[PDB]
RNA sequence: AAUAUGCCAC
RNA sequence: GCUUGAGUCUCGUAGAGGGGGGUAGAAUUCCAGGUGUAGCGGUGAAAUGCGUAGAGAUCUGGAGGAAUACCGGUGGCGAAGGCGGCCCCCUGGACGAAGACUGACGCUCAGGUGCGAAAGCGUGGGGAGCAAACAGGAUUAGAUACCCUGGUAGUCCACGCCGUAAACGAUGUCGACUUGGAGGUUGUGCCCUUGAGGCGUGGCUUCCGGAGCUAACGCGUUAAGUCGACCGCCUGGGGAGUA
């Protein structure tokens, strides 16, 4: 119910898993917010950051109706 | 002398040039005297999104220590090549020589 | 008198007027209707009611091509979002797929300026 | 370098000079100049064909190479020269074999630059290639329009042809006019804009510039009489014409194409 | 910034001890060879107001470690700008 | 907003899933939003007033828990 | 939805 | 001479700090076409406007410009103005830990110089959307306004100029001291990371409040408390920040 970053000791939310980058943006595309999430504030920035560059990727979508 | 990690989809149809691809790339960089570090083949997987109406591409992943100039020609090569049809290069902290969480 | 049986039914409900579209699974629409056809102007031309007459003006319209199923698109932030798809399963068509359409854009051009009544 | 003068005098006082210091100033190459002689405006018959043409300083022409027909081997560019003929400068450039050439100099060249025409030339500004082989979305100049024949799109100074899609055999271009035209792809181009893109900036300052430049006087048709000019006559400064060239064609707003032969190579008008 | 080989050397060229990292012709040097440096970024760079601040703060703090250096020990002060081909 | 009406599910309950979908996402909050444009001055002065109205009532919330009305 | 004005000591 | 002020170096840190270059998706608009009919659009109602010359709707493919949804946070950075997609190159500042180094090198600042939102001006481009001016419809006694339908400059870029804003925490900069509480953000130390825990210490920042101060409202360790250094400024209102 707390930063699972902070919790593992991770530093950096590599954008190059998915599995891990899911679990933060709700089913429309869309990054869930640090209060709905839990994540603190820094590895809030550190993921919505990973996310884009997955969505530039191609290995997230920008939004659910393409 | 810099860290980087060099994203780049390449067009499915060429599927069969992509380890011609990574080998004159590398043999670019050894030549400029930057070492690989990290290289996986993401095979092809379909995308989030379609790109240019493709919606399956083959990625692939490479992690150097080359330097800026290098870097710079690769960023021309992807500009200059249509098979590449996205790329993304980034500089980071330190040398990655772990497995990609795709792996 | 072309035979589609699977369909998808485009709701477009602005704070004014909603159009009801019924199209092919390819977007070549078979009919239409508007809450403004179906005999509402100006105040009540806006209303879930004047929304479900038309979508049912609109399901009777496009009969001949025997649609059984439709997929289902809602766009705009009207009023007739909802009883326009009311309408549209009391008619009978099996509404398989509900999907707001509704365009946000991810900054975008510059809105008009904000009314001063 | 856009310039201005000082106002000691009237005639200095509102000019405007693009002084390029690069330039080289020494006397042209030799073995590619030309006799040109002036006409006047006047044709084979004598009569004046174009009006408002006559006098200026004595040129020579430089024969500038629009085709870039020598691929394969690099050229260095020795050197940038004014030439009176265009609007453009030229670039005397050197190849590996010894021969030399003038082309138009490309915007941000110097001399010892390299460059390169054909297939497998670089794709790097200065260098010459067939359209299918220069990317889309690129911006060329000295576009040939028939294969082998020349460049003859964007060639004035500061202008550029931007290749907006690729269709077959053909290449849509999009031309400094906002003309949208077809051209085969096998037409050379040559990449990057034109030097000297400052040129447009210069005022001449006084009559005498334009007459430098064979550029005779500009009678305005209203100033003439009825049996000259459609718009002549009147008793104080009258007019009540449609504006019409000398010849009875209005002039303001009638087009004037009509060249179907080619009609079918212009994707959009200009308009 | 200058790099940390760059920052030694210098220390190492003007300094007594290679540890003398804040003698005053150190911290001179330092700041001259920054500015030295960044005239090339200015020069391509005209409207990098915020980073020519910080270029501006390196002067103004070179000057008055030239003051403290010449109204101190003034033979020091005329080598340093010797070595340093300061003006003044 | 994309829902997918599955196998056994009435209309009505699939309208109200689409409904409750609909409502997360938020699309009406924003297209009301985006109605018209408000001035960047505007936007900041109600986000630091819905702030700060937000914090006057949780402070007189847990400051009325400690009093006695009857 | 429209809804302007109010000079004579106190 | 000394080091506790000031500064440099070593290691890391967080950030919409700046300049340059590229690119991404969503969306509006336009162009070409396909399906497809009589409405659309708008309002408090209405009309102007668009549409049977086939609109609106829907689908495909292009073009181009501008701004970056979610993250997003009385969150962060910046001297201020201000800065928010992603990536790369150049670059400024802050901060923390331990040590070494220099040894008052400091604080302020008239005149001077630089930066300085928006509007505006000059030249060359660009122009999707919005929109002064403008035109039409409506409202009204009038309506050269609010509302509606269109719409140009301009918003955009490069360079140059303007140098003003409720440029505001209406609170000059620097330094020292003087009860607290609840947060937020960014480091750092100890142990037990024994469940993201506590226990400290730094930096910045938000709210409440104590003594004190204040005409009161209020400020309240980020003072408007107690003092020091320097600068700016005020002397009834209007005339007038005008001549
Ligand atoms: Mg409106
Ligand atoms: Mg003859
Ligand atoms: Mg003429
Ligand atoms: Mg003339
Ligand atoms: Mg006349
Ligand atoms: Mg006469
Ligand atoms: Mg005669
Ligand atoms: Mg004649
Ligand atoms: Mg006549
Ligand atoms: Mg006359
Ligand atoms: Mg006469
Ligand atoms: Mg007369
Ligand atoms: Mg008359
Ligand atoms: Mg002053
Ligand atoms: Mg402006
Ligand atoms: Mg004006
Ligand atoms: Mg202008
Ligand atoms: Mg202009
Ligand atoms: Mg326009
Ligand atoms: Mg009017
Ligand atoms: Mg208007
Ligand atoms: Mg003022
Ligand atoms: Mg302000
Ligand atoms: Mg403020
Ligand atoms: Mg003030
Ligand atoms: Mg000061
Ligand atoms: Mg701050
Ligand atoms: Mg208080
Ligand atoms: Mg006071
Ligand atoms: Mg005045």
């Amino acid at each position: 119910k707390f930063c699972r970053f902070t919790a593992e000791g991770v530093q950096e939310i590599d954008y190059k898993d998915i599995a891990t980058l899911k679990n933060y943006i709700t089913e429309s595309g869309k990054i869930v917010p640090s209060r709905i999430t839990g994540t603190r504030a820094k590895y809030q920035r550190q993921l919505a950051r990973a996310i884009k560059r997955a969505r530039y990727l191609s290995l997230l979508p920008y939004t659910d109706r393409h | 002398m810099r860290h980087y990690e060099i994203v780049f989809m390449v067009h499915p149809d060429q599927s069969e040039q992509v380890p011609g691809m990574i080998e004159r790339y590398t043999a670019a960089i050894t030549g400029a005297e930057g070492k690989i570090h990290r290289l996986e083949d993401w095979g092809r997987r379909q995308l989030a999104y379609p790109i240019n109406k493709l919606h399956k591409a083959h990625y692939v992943l490479m992690n150097v220590e080359a330097p800026q100039e290098v870097i710079d020609e690769l960023e021309t090569t992807f500009r200059f090549n249509d098979a590449v049809i996205r790329s993304m290069v980034m500089r980071t902290k330190h040398a990655v020589t772990e497995a990609s969480p795709m792996v | 008198r072309k035979q589609v049986s699977d369909g998808v039914a485009h709701i477009h409900a602005s704070f004014n007027n909603t159009i009801v579209t019924i199209t092919d699974r390819q977007g070549n629409a078979l009919g239409w209707a508007t809450a403004g056809g179906s005999g509402f102007r100006g105040s009540r031309k806006s209303t879930p009611f004047a929304a479900q007459v038309a979508a049912e003006r609109c399901a009777d319209a496009v009969k001949e091509y025997g649609i059984k199923n439709l997929e289902v698109m809602v766009k705009g932030p009207g009023p007739g979002r909802e009883s326009t798809i009311r309408a549209l399963n009391a008619a009978g068509f099996r509404i398989t797929n509900i999907t707001d359409v509704t365009p946000i854009p991810h900054x975008g051009c510059r809105p008009p300026k904000k009314r001063r009544v | 370098a856009v310039v201005k003068c000082k106002p000691t005098s009237p005639g200095r006082r509102h000019v405007v000079k693009v002084v390029n210091p690069e330039l080289h100033k020494g006397k042209p190459f030799a073995p590619l100049l030309e006799k040109n002689s002036k006409s006047g405006g006047r044709n084979n018959n004598g009569r004046i064909t174009t009006r408002h043409i006559g006098g200026g300083h004595k040129q020579a022409y430089r024969i500038v190479d629009f085709k870039r027909n020598k691929d394969g081997i690099p050229a260095v560019v020795e050197r940038l020269e004014y030439d009176p003929n265009r609007s453009a400068n030229i670039a005397l450039v050197l190849y590996k074999d010894g021969e030399r050439r003038y082309i138009l100099a490309p915007k941000g060249l110097k001399a010892g630059d390299q460059i390169q025409s054909g297939v497998d030339a670089a794709i790097k500004p200065g260098n010459t290639l067939p359209m299918r082989n220069i990317p889309v979305g690129s911006t060329v100049h000295n576009v040939e329009m028939k294969p082998g024949k020349g460049g003859q799109l964007a060639r004035s100074a500061g202008t550029y042809v931007q290749i907006v899609a690729r269709d077959g055999a053909y290449v849509t271009l999009r031309l400094r006019s906002g003309e949208m035209r077809k051209v085969e792809a096998d037409c050379r181009a040559t990449l990057g804009e034109v030097g000297n893109a400052e040129h447009m900036l210069r005022v001449l300052g006084k009559a005498g510039a334009a007459r430098w430049r064979g550029v005779r006087p500009t009678v305005r048709g209203t100033a003439m009489n009825p049996v000259d000019h459609p718009h002549g006559g009147g008793e104080g400064r009258n007019f009540g014409k449609h504006p019409v060239t000398p010849w009875g064609v209005q002039t303001k707003g009638k087009k004037t194409r009509s060249n179907k032969r080619t009609d079918k190579f212009i994707v959009r008008r200009r308009s | 910034s200058l790099s940390t080989e760059a920052t030694a050397k210098i220390v190492s060229e003007f300094g007594r001890d290679a540890n003398d990292t804040g003698s005053t012709e150190v911290q001179v040097a330092l700041l001259t060879a920054q500015i030295n440096h960044l005239q090339g970024h200015f020069a391509e760079h005209k409207k990098d107001h915020h980073s020519r601040r910080g270029l501006l703060r390196m002067v103004s703090q070179r000057r008055k470690l030239l003051d403290y250096l010449k109204r101190k020990d003034v033979a020091r002060y005329t080598q340093l700008i010797e070595r340093l081909g300061l003006r003044r | 907003p994309v829902i997918k009406v599955r196998e056994n599910e009435p209309f009505d309950v699939a309208l109200r899933r689409f409904k409750r979908s609909c409502e997360k996402a938020g699309v009406l909050a924003e297209v009301r939003r985006r109605e018209f444009y408000e001035k960047p001055t505007t936007e900041r002065k109600r986000a630091k007033a819905s702030a700060v109205k937000r914090h006057a009532k949780k402070l007189a919330r847990e400051n009325a828990r400690r009093t006695r009305l009857y």
